[PDB]
């Protein structure tokens, strides 16, 4: 199952649900009620987080799922200084 | 042997994985299941070069070392609509503010 | 505050001792390891109460640089002291005891090789 | 005394410290009183045969940032019974750090600590930056974990 995450600047991000659930904040946005007669969501709107950040946040979700419980040596998750502060903000918000 | 992909058209961006071995056609089948458009209405690119349904992602140049989870490789998408052979357009991401002096 | 040894002599002492410290057995293991640095008195008081003149390779390496040793035999004396000290505390048959014995060998064979070549 | 200390076994153990991380690794031995002693650092990719003893307790950190690392996909390593000479293997890897703690590392690495509070960020994150990775804080956590796991 895929969910749609949408950035402040209107970009759409289509990721696997299980990946997104990495975010406690999103886990609590999806697991609660909504959609007439449905007990979980499939679309989330971010008001603060821009595209260039939310992209990175998804990149992380990917990485997290791939490399959790892996006996493969792990590669470093890269962050460019320019994006660091916003990404920190976003993570803090997203609880992940 | 896996590759990690961003499939991107306009203000859409799909985060998925596929086998290095698996085919450009098979990828369009994944895209069908998400967006609801058949393979014959798609057209996938690596940069500006169009891909071939037969070739493997590995042959198009998507590899373990150049499509990593933390740095996925970007697959261009364009939608045909009968004779509407639309152009490849990827709405870029927003820009970050300039690096505060304390981080230089 | 000590008159320097001839440069060549100090170089010999280093070669001999490095030859020892570096030597690894058939299985890939470096024998010198356990002996490089003594335990602390806090760590192992038994050793210091029983061994009269403690010494480790760290000290010897430092005594060569500081020119305490004036001949290859001054040096040999202090390596033999080490290995004897080991042999007095660890008791025959132990993986440590026999390592000290191999290292006695390694040392003399090193001496004969550098101090007659 | 404490719940996390090496046992004075006196029974040797041949180990391979293998740094599969991109970090310069600081091996940390926990002594018989459970205090951590630092040992020579392993550069990235490097591996070394090292002499330790049965029951002796080790953890591994970034030598520079004191960031936590894994060893055989866990936080502590104690060498098992050698069996027939052949050595025991300690594979040191990165963990999967939380995006937050990962970002923290990156900012801390670019900014002098005297300037954390001159960044345009929520006031809470000043404190989070200042709360540096520390083995002493961790050992408490790992203890109060084993202690909570001895109900
Ligand atoms: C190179 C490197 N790179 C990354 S880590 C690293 C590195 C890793 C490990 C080490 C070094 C090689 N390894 C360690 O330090 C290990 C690692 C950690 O698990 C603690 N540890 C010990 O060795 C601790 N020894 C014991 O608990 C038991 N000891 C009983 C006393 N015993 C004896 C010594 C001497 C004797 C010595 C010198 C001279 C003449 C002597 O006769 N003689 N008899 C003995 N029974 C030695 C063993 C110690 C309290 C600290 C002592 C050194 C470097």
């Amino acid at each position: 199952m895929y969910v749609k995450l949408i950035s402040s600047d209107g970009h759409e991000f289509i990721v696997k649900r299980e990946h997104a659930l990495t975010s406690g904040t999103i886990k609590a946005m999806l697991s609660g009620p909504g959609q007439f007669a449905e007990n979980e969501t499939n679309e989330v709107n971010f008001r603060e987080i821009p595209s260039h950040v939310l992209s990175k946040v998804c990149m992380y979700f990917t990485y997290k799922v791939r490399y959790t419980n892996s006996s493969t040596e792990i590669p470093e998750f890269p962050i460019a200084p320019e994006i660091a502060l916003e990404l920190l903000m976003a993570a803090n918000f997203l609880d992940c | 042997m896996d590759v990690f992909l961003m499939i991107r058209r306009h203000k859409t961006t799909i985060f998925t994985d596929a086998k290095e071995s698996s085919t450009v056609f098979e990828l369009k089948r994944i895209v069908e299941g998400i967006l609801k458009r058949p393979p014959d209405e798609q057209r996938l690119y690596k940069d500006d070069q169009l891909l071939d349904d037969g070739k493997t992602l590995g042959e198009c140049g998507f590899t373990s070392q150049t499509a990593r989870p933390q740095a996925p490789a970007t697959v261009g998408l364009a939608f045909r609509a009968d004779d509407t052979f639309e152009a490849l357009c990827i709405e870029p991401f927003s820009s970050p503010p300039e690096l505060p002096d304390v981080m230089k | 505050k000590l008159s320097p040894n001839p440069p060549k002599l100090t170089k010999q002492m280093n070669a001999i001792i490095d030859t020892v410290i570096n030597y690894k057995d058939s299985s890939g293991r470096q024998l010198s390891e356990v002996f490089i640095q003594l335990p602390s008195r806090k760590e192992l008081p038994e050793y210091y109460e029983l061994i009269r003149k403690p010494v480790d390779f760290k000290k010897i390496k430092e005594r060569i640089r500081n020119h305490k040793y004036r001949s290859l035999g001054d040096l040999e004396k202090d390596v033999m002291l080490l290995c004897h000290n080991a042999q007095t505390f660890n008791l025959e048959g132990s993986q440590i005891y026999e390592d000290s014995i191999v290292l006695q060998s390694v040392f003399k064979s090193a001496r004969q090789k550098i101090a007659k070549e | 005394r404490p719940v996390l200390r090496s046992v004075n076994s006196r029974e040797p153990s041949q180990v391979i410290f293998c740094n599969r991380s991109p970090r310069v690794v600081l091996p940390v031995w926990l002594n018989f009183d459970g205090e951590p002693q630092p040992y020579p650092t392993l550069p990235p990719g490097t591996g070394r045969r090292i002499h330790s003893y049965r029951g002796h307790l080790w953890l591994f950190r970034d030598a520079g940032t004191h960031d936590g690392l894994l060893v055989n996909q866990t936080e502590l390593f104690v060498p098992s019974l050698n069996v027939d000479g052949q050595p025991i293997f300690a594979n040191i890897t990165l963990p999967v750090y939380t995006l937050k703690e990962r970002c923290l590392q990156v900012v801390r690495s670019l900014v002098k600590p005297e300037n954390y509070r001159r960044l345009d960020i929520v006031r809470s994150l000043y404190e989070d930056l200042e709360d540096h990775p520390n083995v002493q804080k961790d050992l408490e956590r790992l203890t109060q974990e084993r202690i909570a796991h001895q109900r």
